[PDB]
RNA sequence: GACAACUCUCUCUAAGGAACUCGGCAAAAUAGCCCCGUAACUUCGGGAGAAGGGGUGCCCCCUCGGGGGUCGAAGU
RNA sequence: UUCACAUCGACGGGAAGGUUUGGCACCUCGAUGUCGGCUCUUCGCCACCUGGGGCUGUAGUAUGUUCCAAGGGUUGGGCUG
RNA sequence: CAUUGAGAGGACCUUUCCCUAGUACGAGAGGACCGGGAAGGACGCACCUCUGGUGUACCAGUUAUCGUGCCCACGGUAAACGCUGGGUAGCCAAGUGCGGAGCGGAUAACUGCUGAAAGCAUCUAAGUAGUAAGCCCACCCCAAGAUGAGUGCUCUCCUA
RNA sequence: AGAGAAGGUCACGGCGAGACGAGCCGUUUAUCAUUACGAUAGGUGUCAAGUGGAAGUGCAGUGAUGUAUGCAGCUGAGGCAUCCUAACAGACCCACAGACUUGAAC
């Protein structure tokens, strides 16, 4: 349930420490980013001397919410923080290595991302 | 011959005996460290293994629910399993923790140490 | 709204309504019959029966639970004496409510609640 | 908000008659109640 | 509003969860039945002006029914019933007064139904709750909050419009929920499980018809 | 008595956290005590309770603060 | 590129509307009062999108212009009285 | 009791993506019309199985203090919960379902077929054919105070 | 004029109905013996559910406290049973075979 002005942690190498979400995309006029949605964020805090400068406008996909994802098993999933992964407009992650768990719900639109994951839920 | 309120309760008891027949379900309470094995609709090869502590158990009928908390790669994950689900294969109690509540929701605000397993 | 909210409010806040009911039941057990407003009566049923059903068992536990409801000890002990005698066979339903002429001052509907 | 005009005699008589009709239903309850206490058979009712 | 096929009536018993082999949980309303669903009367185009069949539902003690009604069910040769309803068909040849309907013969599995019932009464409700009015500002200076807003334009037109949305009574009405699905029929308990919600709390009275699809089940116009 | 809308005095609210608005207006937050630590700047008095951090209940034991135990999700 | 009329259209002319800046002083002066937001509508069409078309300097994709069409839609912020 | 429906309203909205097919089209680069399929958005109608919010019905911890003779244990107060941690029913959404169907009717623009007035031509004068998120029926609620007060089934009209 | 038609209102017990009116359900609570229809509310008994391990008495400990008795104790706005209380007593309205004409039938 990411929405504009929400702050996020980044899940990969890409050298952004923190993102502020400004827009949800592809959802038409929706206000809610949930897992698997592309958001336009900006960089707030960066990891120094990295290809990414703060105050950059970038795309990222939301891989973790504190809201709850519902599969068809009746299974539910809730993380402790919000996080996204910074991508290209191709679906390829800019940074090459991902932290944290992800879901099998991303397997359709993003292959790379499920691949680089340390754990899958 | 069955009166109606009876019908509503009865259908749950039928469902649960029907499900406990195929797959007997363990005595499972709050504060129980637990290992679960899911049959995922994708990957026939390996049935997913979720470890973790039980923070809550909501009893209702066929849909009785268990909430497993675990720290994974530094990110706290809680998962909610319907207990009688066909997609669960094996479930067992690894260990038992001594707890004074019915729901440990306070495990979010505590340190990661307490959610760390395996 | 209220659907399925079953409680009697008696137009008092929670604290006062509790204390009211404690009071009214110590009165009922002390005098055996009393005159009140139909609302207060209908509300008071439940707690009367709670005390009676309580004293049917008699354990130090139960007795402590009654002492912490009723105001006057003496009445409680009297209960735990009398009740096994007087109510032993009656399975529930220990109160009669016999309604009367309304009050002159406000036209509040009255009633007579009896310990049966 | 105020009354731009003064209410005409007849309309006022109709509204007050409406308020007087409640007396009619009260008189019916009262009558029925009297005929109930006038047999001395009611165990739900009490008078002193 | 000519209705496709005969429907039956039933009682809403409340909802539970229902698994499928692959572990898909569908929430289902459980619709029970009672002694009834008996054709009461049949109305011919000639006699009544149109074609319809009146089914009775709930049984009842005899006393509770009124003399006119009891006479109405004595003409049929049927047991006393609480609720009567009418279904409106295009062809009534299959039905005779006193005939009985079985919901097991009119409804298979994977079939589409339509559930009519009465809604939960929420009483007298404000503008917010009844029409989804946005509430005004809670804090900086503002005295409005849950209030209705302005109700019209200025000197012209100089009166409020008809149908202008306002607080009044909400709920408690005949509602129809289109295109539902029947998950499982239980013969033992004579119950039907339907995927999703139907109006009203348990102990309601429902009407189930086979779904009206505006192209293919109904007269074109 | 009843427990509608709505107004007012109040308590709480999932995810987010000023996106509200003329304006963080109003609310929420902080808070005692002991201990460590404390900047630019200066009329050398200040700034300063700067900031920021730790400790805190109840039992025994020792010295006249320290150690050991023990409950609770939480100890001014 | 040829070609006034795909698209522009100078010099001039003929209109409609009553939303701009105005003229008038018929209007109310006692307490018939201007611009923005909130809430809440509603209507017009000179059509921004969505439905159907004609012409193109329309290969295709995308346009351009115009015809019918007002059923629905018309975001969230930084900035300003 | 059950209904017909004059009239009145609500709703008939929209975006990507995938087959068609990398097919027509073009030297290439680019890349379709038409018709099928899914997922979304907004909006509407419900609903409480799940996830929750509240829940001054309840349950537990716990501070100060006054009661119950004192320990124990409970009760009061700390406005309209002392402060916290949970919560069933209700109500509710962020949760769950469902909806937007029509080889129906008549048209606007336009495209047409037969075809005269003007032995040629012309979509028009006769007569007709396609066709729009528009118009009207169908969908959903209301509805005979529709004083034009409808139709249907049954019931009741005692005693002197 | 007596009486009280069918039905209605009131009364009385209620509600998932309700600002009030209105709506809906009840009003001796069956019999059964093979279905179902005769439990409205409260109480009582049991069940789901919540909370999370009662008091008392034992043991361990210098003590705060832990542990056994015990899925305990409290609660149970939800179900299902059972007439134990209250649905007692009753009251009011209400009964010109449906004015008049014209055809048709007999
Ligand atoms: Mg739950
Ligand atoms: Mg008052
Ligand atoms: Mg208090
Ligand atoms: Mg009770
Ligand atoms: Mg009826
Ligand atoms: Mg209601
Ligand atoms: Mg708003
Ligand atoms: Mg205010
Ligand atoms: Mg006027
Ligand atoms: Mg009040
Ligand atoms: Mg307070
Ligand atoms: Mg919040
Ligand atoms: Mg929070
Ligand atoms: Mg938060
Ligand atoms: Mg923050
Ligand atoms: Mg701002
Ligand atoms: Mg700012
Ligand atoms: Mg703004
Ligand atoms: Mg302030
Ligand atoms: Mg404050
Ligand atoms: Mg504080
Ligand atoms: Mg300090
Ligand atoms: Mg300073
Ligand atoms: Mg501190
Ligand atoms: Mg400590
Ligand atoms: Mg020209
Ligand atoms: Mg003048
Ligand atoms: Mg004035
Ligand atoms: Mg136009
Ligand atoms: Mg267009
Ligand atoms: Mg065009
Ligand atoms: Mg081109
Ligand atoms: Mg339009
Ligand atoms: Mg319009
Ligand atoms: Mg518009
Ligand atoms: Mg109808
Ligand atoms: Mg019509
Ligand atoms: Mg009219
Ligand atoms: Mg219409
Ligand atoms: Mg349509
Ligand atoms: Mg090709
Ligand atoms: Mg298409
Ligand atoms: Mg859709
Ligand atoms: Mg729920
Ligand atoms: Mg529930
Ligand atoms: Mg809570
Ligand atoms: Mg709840
Ligand atoms: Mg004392
Ligand atoms: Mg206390
Ligand atoms: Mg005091
Ligand atoms: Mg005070
Ligand atoms: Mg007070
Ligand atoms: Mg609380
Ligand atoms: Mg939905
Ligand atoms: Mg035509
Ligand atoms: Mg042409
Ligand atoms: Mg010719
Ligand atoms: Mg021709
Ligand atoms: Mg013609
Ligand atoms: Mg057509
Ligand atoms: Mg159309
Ligand atoms: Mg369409
Ligand atoms: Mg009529
Ligand atoms: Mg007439
Ligand atoms: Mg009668
Ligand atoms: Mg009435
Ligand atoms: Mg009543
Ligand atoms: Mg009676
Ligand atoms: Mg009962
Ligand atoms: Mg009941
Ligand atoms: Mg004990
Ligand atoms: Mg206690
Ligand atoms: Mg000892
Ligand atoms: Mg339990
Ligand atoms: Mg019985
Ligand atoms: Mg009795
Ligand atoms: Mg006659
Ligand atoms: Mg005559």
């Amino acid at each position: 349930m990411i929405q504009p002005q929400t702050h996020l942690n980044v899940a990969d190498n890409s050298g952004a420490r923190e993102l502020m979400c400004i827009r949800i995309i592809g959802a038409s006029n929706r206000r809610y980013a949930r897992i698997g949605d592309v958001i336009v964020a900006v960089i707030k805090e960066a990891i120094p001397n990295t290809p990414l400068e703060r105050s950059e406008v970038i795309r990222a996909v939301v891989v973790r919410t504190c809201k709850e994802l519902k599969r068809d098993n009746g299974m539910i999933i809730r993380y402790d923080d919000n996080a996204a992964v910074i991508i290209d407009q191709e679906g390829n992650p800019k940074g090459t290595r991902i932290f944290g768990a992800i879901a099998r719900e991303l397997r359709q639109k993003f292959a790379k991302i499920v691949s680089l994951a340390p754990e899958v839920l | 011959r069955v009166k109606l309120g009876d019908i509503m309760g009865i259908l749950n008891k039928k469902a649960v005996h029907a499900a406990e027949e195929l797959r007997p379900v363990p005595g499972i309470r709050t504060g129980d460290i637990v290992q679960i094995r899911l049959e995922v609709p994708e990957n026939k090869r390996r049935l997913s293994v979720y470890k973790g502590i039980v923070i809550s158990r909501q009893n209702a009928g066929i849909h009785t629910t268990i909430r497993i908390r675990r720290i994974i790669a530094g990110v706290g994950v809680e998962i909610v399993f319907p207990l009688y689900s066909p997609n669960i294969k094996e479930i067992k109690v690894v260990s038992h923790r001594k707890v004074r509540k019915a729901r440990l929701y306070y495990l979010r605000d505590k340190l990661p140490r307490l959610s760390t397993f395996k | 709204m209220k659907h399925g909210r079953k409680i009697h409010r008696l137009s008092r806040p929670a604290d006062q309504r509790r204390a009211l009911l404690r009071g009214l039941t110590t009165q009922l057990l002390k005098h055996g019959r009393i005159k009140t407003t139909r609302a207060k009566a209908s509300a008071m049923r439940k707690y009367v029966d709670k005390m009676i059903t309580l004293a049917k068992e008699g354990s130090l536990h139960k007795r402590r639970q009654a002492l912490g409801f009723i105001y006057e000890k003496q009445i409680v002990h009297a209960l735990f004496a009398e009740v096994p005698e007087r109510y032993g066979d009656r399975n529930g339903g220990y109160t009669r409510i016999i309604r009367t002429l309304p009050r002159r001052g406000d036209n509040a509907p009255m009633a007579y609640i009896e310990l049966v | 908000a105020v009354p731009k005009k003064r209410t005409s005699i007849y309309k006022k008589r109709i509204r007050k008659n409406i308020w007087k009709k409640k007396g009619y239903w009260a008189a019916l309850k009262a009558f029925s109640l009297a005929k109930s206490l006038s047999t001395g058979n009611s165990k739900s009712f009490f008078v002193r | 509003s000519v209705d496709a096929g005969i429907g039956v009536m039933g009682t809403k018993l409340g909802m539970m969860s229902f698994f499928e082999e692959d572990g898909t949980v569908v929430p289902v309303t459980v619709i029970g039945f009672k002694e009834g669903n008996i054709v009461t009367q049949v109305k011919t185009e000639s006699t009544d002006g149109y074609n319809a069949v009146q089914v009775g539902y709930e049984r009842l003690r005899d006393r509770k029914l009124t003399m006119p009604e009891r006479g109405h069910l004595n003409k049929a040769g049927v047991i006393p019933m609480r609720h009567l309803q009418e279904f409106r068909l295009v062809s009534v040849d299959d039905f005779t007064p006193s005939q009985k309907l079985l919901f097991e013969e009119l409804f298979k599995e994977g079939d589409m139904v339509d559930i009519s019932g009465t809604t939960i009464g929420k009483g007298f409700q404000g503008g917010i709750k009844r029409h989804n009015f946005k509430r005004g500002l809670m804090t900086h200076g503002s005295k409005s909050h849950r209030a209705l807003g302005s109700i019209g334009a200025g000197t012209t037109p100089g009166h409020v419009y008809k149908g202008k949305k306002m607080p009044g009574r909400m709920g408690g009405t005949k509602t129809k929920i289109r295109k539902l699905k029947i998950m499982k029929i239980d013969t033992d308990l004579r119950v039907v499980m339907i995927k999703g919600a139907v109006p009203g709390k348990p102990g309601n009275l429902l009407r189930l018809a086979p779904a009206k699809i505006v192209g293919k089940n109904i007269p074109k116009n």
